[PDB]
RNA sequence: AUACUUACCUUAAGAUAUCAGAGGAGAUCAAGAAGUCCUACUGAUCAAACAUGCGCUUCCAAGAAGGACGUUAAGCAUUUAUCAUUGAACGUUCAUUGAACAUUGAUGCAAACUCCUUGGUCACACACACGCGGAAGGCGUG
């Protein structure tokens, strides 16, 4: 009943005209967000569908209009991740780095730190860290993204082996903060 | 294995020992035990659980048997769904070692109880 | 994260996720004992391809104590049905009886008298003793002339029930081998205290 | 609200005299459904007017005291 | 001996896992102590749908688990 | 009456008491006249013996055991005499008892 | 109104019916005696597999555990 | 009947689900708690392993190298520094990216840890009670900070280096600020 | 009047257990618990004609090189399906059940 | 009363477990609070099915008696549960 | 540390060897209960700890045992990578609509390298037969 709630309220229908005429208005999209999600309740599965398909296509079209929004990327990543559907969620991450010709580091990090939780099997999942490494790891400012997969590499390995292979992996990176390392 | 378990010894003298106990489902549980119970809840120190996969029972049919291990640490396993366990590896520490180990537990629990009685006072 | 910060992050910092694959039991819809039980009764054939019974044994050693209990008791109630034919009793009024027990051996009548002569005049005393040890067994009957000097010495505060003759607390009853309806001695189930 | 314990809840459900479709435990369990004319603590349910009706022509019963493990789920049609 | 602490999902929707496969959403109503459940509006979800009736109670045998649909 | 509720001591004879006057005299019969009864188990064993005790639990042992199932993929049935056994109540279905 | 067991109790004496968990096997005979615990003793007992008789069976036992209920004809 | 806390050493007279909830909730038991957990750590990471050494039996050992002790006050000097350092690795994380993202539309809704909706709920409900006396969340929007470069951000920190390699920098840096 | 205590007159004896599994299990019983979890020493366990979780929870306990020969076997109760007894015991002699006569005579 | 295993599951609280249960399904998560019958209520919970998938409940309720085992985090190796010698400082009166 | 206030809670039961006698509880009815109960009483069996033996038995040094939650490694072989409705072309293909991890995997077969942890790398001796103290168990005695 929210759902056509919100449909009726007359706040919606007015900022949703004020942003169909402007697409590229972020801060008129800004209040449509806001609107539609502060509007909607805490968002579980409880929820109507109805209103779950439109904060759905509603960042779809927010995240195909402004293809370069990292933070909206791991917003919708997040908002779909708590409903579930973990599996549209790494395809939603990926659509992102897709976006971002698989680079830039703060989708890397946050996909990896969310993937450190969802996916289980090592060989793939070290496999998924060197996929990101040869993409986003001489990045500058690319401290956290180590210290992530080392602080990993270092909790799943009996021998340490492999992380002093990326010990010795790390100093040679201009990172920023070499120094940690 | 040929490691010669106690002959007279049951659950309470078997502890720090590494066991091998096997389940309803047939999963093995590989670990020191340090606890149990009336209803036999095991906790299991660095646990590691080996199946059998569904195809590799084939080869062990009437030999190399690709056992699948995930490893599970510090688990704590019901007395539910078991079968029976076994023993598989002796403790680290032998009888003289495990022995005045506790002398000097005790030792030391006495001496706390008698700060507790000088703060006691 | 949980309340304090320190060790929650780092002392604890848990397991791995765990690697996931096929398992080996069944996925609950075929949990199944044994659906396909037998019919009993084709077995009713082969009994008869079975075809004598073990002695049980041991429940014979119960039995015989229980058949043992059972006699016992029973001679118990022969000694029940076979007191005023009985020449040890003196036909007195029963009402006039003081019934003491719980007396020390060596405890010589002319002491009893001397316990028992502050309350009334005594008729007549039977201290009672084993046949064949002839060791005073340790209880007696007394008789005196009226029977409010027996109630009186059954009336006890300072007196009787409770006095120590011969460094012995004793016991001190009205007698009930002929008053009361069913009273039965020690040897056939009954007795007091 | 308030709480409805299962205990009153089922007691309830036996004044009102209300139908029930009653579930089985497994594959062999069979969809009984009845009148509940009462129960106990071990929720052995004794139902009447019962038409059990297989795994998805009911066949009626009678009246059932139906053992209380075997239960899965009490609900009113 | 101790009453379960279902007492933060008192009138939330939650979905209990029963049996293995059977999914069954309703309001937790009632809860004693046994996890032996009164539901309310239960609507057993299959992978279509089945509405089980006004009231329903399920067995604490039976009952694997449980979820919490509603947000708390 | 509650079990609690009993007492203790009492307990045992009331136990005793179910078992001669309850649906135990079966097993009661069977232990005392020596007859051959017909347990039927869990797992398809059919079972032919003379009982020696009797249990709470109907923990049952058995003498001189005839066992007998049937091996069903055809059938071979398959028998074996097992002279003194002790047999757990749980797998026990349905003790049938010949005169 | 009724327990289980008062209609048990007024069972005595009855041709019963009783399916067991298993659906298999279902014993028509008349029931003798009952516990506390719900165990069954009955007698001249009728076999039923999965509907149809394989035999009479006499005075029999189930335990309480494999039935799933018990009918009155 | 008697709920000995083995961290508390106290006792509860009679257990039941209550107390036993009010006392592992207690702050005294919390912090007797963090106390014990801390000082095993640190015991197993002090215990020296001291392995037996099977010493093998054995021409070419023609070489001998100097050995370097130190002195007790310098020993104990040098195991204090490394255990404040020690401690300080294990501590430090790297912000950088919630510096980097300060301006952007939606830090506030992703950084700003509990807008998240996957931890989102957890620190509301992991908040302690507080009962003794005495947020940057998702109304932020593009037109909050038009333009970052108006009202001045301070710059980009500069990176960290090792005071024992401190000495060994390019001295004079090209182009003064 | 339960029939565990029966079990504890049995400590070194030799007997089979058959299990609900279908396990067979050979070898003497060292004790046996409250709620019968016997514990058995020098074990040779087999398995008869077949059951795939018996045959993973058979090999997997060590020595398998289907007899696997183990050194000493705890068994849980609620496993233990029926236990074959030596024939050369006599059973009237053990059933006297010194506790129930003393509560016969406590009758 | 408890013994030693259930107490431990009394100490792991809001601590990142991992529970088998006799589905096969894995339920992950921070643990709110354990009872002494085993019924553990937990949070965050990541799942994996028997099927092989993998989702995320908020917050589940799983059941004692169909837990498969359950894994606490390592350290609770040291635990003062374990100590064997502990002495008692006289119980109350 | 002390005070005050609030919230919560206050008792499952029994036994600690077993069997037979000595004596007691010297059994409240005409010489006696039966039994049951206790014991620094005795006798027998059992359990636990300690000590000692066993001309006990087995295991203890580049390799042997165990492991890799490592690689070579996309090594080689095989298999699989949704359903429903509608339209069109000759069961298939394409398009639209609605619903719900991973291919460099997964499974099988191995093989090799590297690495890891443990152990009396003991004492004696280096020779032509047919030792003490360690570790684990079994038995015996006290
Ligand atoms: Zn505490």
């Amino acid at each position: 009943d929210k759902y056509t709630a919100l449909i009726h309220d007359e706040n919606f229908s007015t900022l949703t005209l004020n942003v169909s005429r402007y697409p590229k208005s972020l801060a008129y999209w800004e209040k449509l967000l806001n609107y539609i999600v502060k509007a909607s309740a805490p968002i579980c599965k409880s929820t109507e569908p109805q209103l779950l398909k439109l904060i759905r296509c509603t960042y779809s079209s927010m995240l195909n209009e402004f293809p370069y929004l990292e933070n909206y990327y791991i917003d919708f990543a997040l908002l779909e991740y708590k409903l579930g559907n973990v599996s549209m969620s790494h395809k939603i991450f990926q659509r992102g780095l897709q976006a971002f010709n698989q680079r830039s580091l703060l989708l890397w990090t946050s996909y990896l730190k969310f993937c450190n939780n969802v996916i289980s099997h090592q060989k793939q999942l070290f496999k998924k860290y060197e996929t990101a490494e040869e993409y986003v790891g001489l990045h500058f400012f690319s401290g956290e993204f180590w210290d992530l997969y080392l602080e990993q590499i270092s909790s799943r390995c009996t021998s340490s082996k492999k992380y002093w292979n990326v010990l010795r992996k790390i100093l040679e990176i201009p990172l920023h903060s070499f120094s940690k390392f | 294995s040929k490691i010669q378990v106690a002959h007279s010894s049951r659950l309470a003298n078997l502890i720090d020992y590494k066991l091998r106990v096997l389940t309803q489902d047939g999963r093995v549980y590989i670990g020191q035990l340090m606890a149990f119970d009336k209803h036999m809840n095991l906790v299991l120190n660095e646990c590691i659980e080996e199946r059998v996969p569904k195809t590799q029972l084939d080869k062990l049919r009437p030999l190399n048997i690709k056992v699948e291990k995930r490893v599970l640490g510090l688990t704590i396993l019901r007395g539910e769904q078991i079968l029976s366990t076994v023993v598989e590896d002796k403790p680290l520490l032998s009888k003289k070692e495990r022995l005045v180990r506790d002398k000097k537990e005790k030792k030391q629990a006495q001496k706390q109880t008698k700060l507790r009685k000088e703060k006691e006072k | 994260l949980s309340k304090y910060p320190d060790d929650v992050s780092r002392l604890f910092k848990p397991r791995p996720p765990l690697s996931y694959k096929r398992p080996t039991d069944y996925p609950y819809a075929k949990r199944q004992t044994n659906p396909n039980i037998t019919g009993v009764a084709n077995l009713l054939s082969t009994s008869l391809k079975h075809y004598x019974x073990x002695x049980x044994x041991x429940x014979x050693x119960x039995x015989x104590x229980x058949x043992x209990x059972x006699x016992x008791x029973x001679x118990x109630x022969x000694x029940x049905x076979x007191p005023n034919v009985d020449p040890h009793i003196k036909d007195t009024d029963p009402y006039r009886t003081i019934f003491i027990g719980r007396l020390p051996y060596d405890l010589d009548e002319i002491e009893l008298q001397k316990y028992f002569v502050k309350f009334g005049e005594i008729e007549k005393i039977r201290i009672v003793k084993d046949k064949i040890t002839q060791k005073s067994k340790g209880y007696a009957f007394i008789v005196f002339k009226d029977p409010i000097s027996s109630k009186m010495a059954f009336k006890e505060i300072g007196v009787h029930r409770g006095i120590q003759i011969k460094d012995r607390i004793c016991i001190v009853d009205i007698e009930r081998g002929r008053t009361v309806k069913y009273f039965k001695p020690r040897r056939l189930g009954g007795g007091l205290g | 609200k308030a709480m409805v314990p299962p205990i009153n809840c089922i007691f309830n459900f036996l004044q009102q005299q209300t139908p029930v479709t009653i579930w089985l435990f497994e594959q062999i369990g069979i969809r009984i459904k009845g009148k509940i004319v009462g129960f106990d603590e071990f929720m052995n349910v004794v139902i009447d007017e019962a038409v059990e009706i297989p795994v998805n022509k009911g066949t009626p019963l009678g009246k059932i005291l139906l053992k209380g493990d075997n239960i899965t789920l009490i609900t009113s049609a | 001996v101790s009453t379960p602490e279902l007492k933060k999902y008192m009138d939330k929707k939650i979905l209990l896992n029963i049996n293995g496969s059977r999914k069954v959403a309703g309001i937790l109503r009632g809860y004693d102590i046994f996890l032996n459940v009164v539901l309310d509006d239960a609507m057993e979800i299959n992978g279509n749908n089945h509405q089980l009736g006004l009231q329903t109670v399920i067995r604490g045998n039976s009952i694997i688990s449980l979820e919490a649909l509603d947000a708390i | 009456r509650p079990k609690h509720e009993l007492s203790r001591a009492e307990l045992e004879e009331l136990e005793e008491f179910e078992f001669k006057h309850g649906p135990m005299s079966l097993i009661n019969d069977a232990m005392v006249t020596r007859t051959p009864v017909i347990i039927s188990l869990r797992n398809n064993h059919k079972i032919i013996a003379r009982v020696k005790a009797f249990d709470r639990h109907c923990n049952m042992v058995l003498e001189n055991v005839k066992e007998l199932w049937t091996e069903k993929k055809n059938v071979i049935n398959r028998e074996r005499f097992i002279s003194k056994l002790f047999l757990r109540g749980d797998s026990v279905i349905v003790v049938l008892k010949t005169p | 109104p009724v327990n289980p067991k008062p209609f048990l109790k007024g069972l005595v004496n009855h041709r019963v019916g009783v399916k067991l968990k298993f659906n298999s096997t279902e014993y028509r005979g008349t029931l003798v005696s009952t516990d506390n615990y719900f165990n069954l003793q009955l007698n001249e007992a009728e076999e039923f597999v999965a509907g149809v008789s394989h035999g009479t069976l006499g005075e029999i036992f189930i335990r309480c555990n494999n039935v799933l209920y018990i009918r009155e004809l | 009947t008697r709920y000995y806390c083995e961290y508390c050493h106290s006792y509860l007279t009679h257990d039941t689900l209550s107390v036993r909830k009010s006392h592992l909730v207690g702050k005294n038991h919390l912090r007797i708690t963090a106390d014990y957990y801390r000082n095993k750590a640190r015991d197993i990471i002090n215990k020296h392993n001291h392995k037996r050494r099977h010493i093998g039996k054995r021409s070419s050992q023609n070489e001998t190298l100097k050995v370097t002790c130190l002195s007790n006050k310098e020993k104990r000097h040098i195991m204090h520094v490394k255990k404040m350092n020690q401690k300080e690795l294990a501590q430090t994380s790297i912000d950088t990216l919630k510096l980097l993202y300060d301006g952007s539309p939606g830090y506030s809704k992703v950084f700003v840890d509990a807008n998240r909706f996957d931890i989102g709920d957890l620190v509301k409900a992991s908040k302690l009670p507080q009962r003794a006396n005495e947020s940057r969340s998702r109304d932020e929007t593009c037109e909050s900070n038009p333009f970052p470069r108006l009202n001045n951000p301070k710059k980009l920190e500069p990176p960290k280096i090792l005071s024992q390699w401190s000495n060994t920098i390019p001295k004079t840096s090209i182009f003064y600020s | 009047m339960k029939l565990v205590n029966f079990l504890k007159k049995l400590r070194n004896e030799q007997v089979t257990i058959e299990l609900k599994n279908g396990t067979t299990v050979w070898g003497t019983l060292q004790s046996v618990s409250p709620q019968m979890n016997a514990i058995l020493t020098d074990v040779k366990l087999t398995l008869p004609q077949s059951n795939g979780i018996a045959m993973a929870s058979l090999y997997l306990t060590g020595g398998q090189q289907n007899i696997a020969s183990l050194q000493y076997i705890n068994i849980r109760g609620n496993t233990i399906r029926q236990i074959i007894l030596p024939d050369s015991l006599n059973l009237d002699s053990l059933l006297v059940d010194q506790k129930q006569l003393n509560s016969l005579r406590r009758s | 009363m408890n013994g030693i295993p259930v107490k431990l599951l009394n100490e792991a609280q809001g601590h990142i477990v991992s529970l088998e249960l006799t589905t096969g399904a894995t339920y992950r998560g921070k643990l709110v609070e354990s009872e002494d019958s085993m019924n553990v209520q937990l949070r965050d919970v990541i799942a994996t099915e028997p099927q092989g998938a993998v989702t995320h409940m908020d917050q589940i309720f799983v059941r004692g008696s169909q837990i498969k085992f359950i894994v606490v985090p390592d350290l609770l190796k040291n635990a003062p549960l374990f100590k064997k010698n502990s002495s008692r400082p006289m119980p109350p009166i």
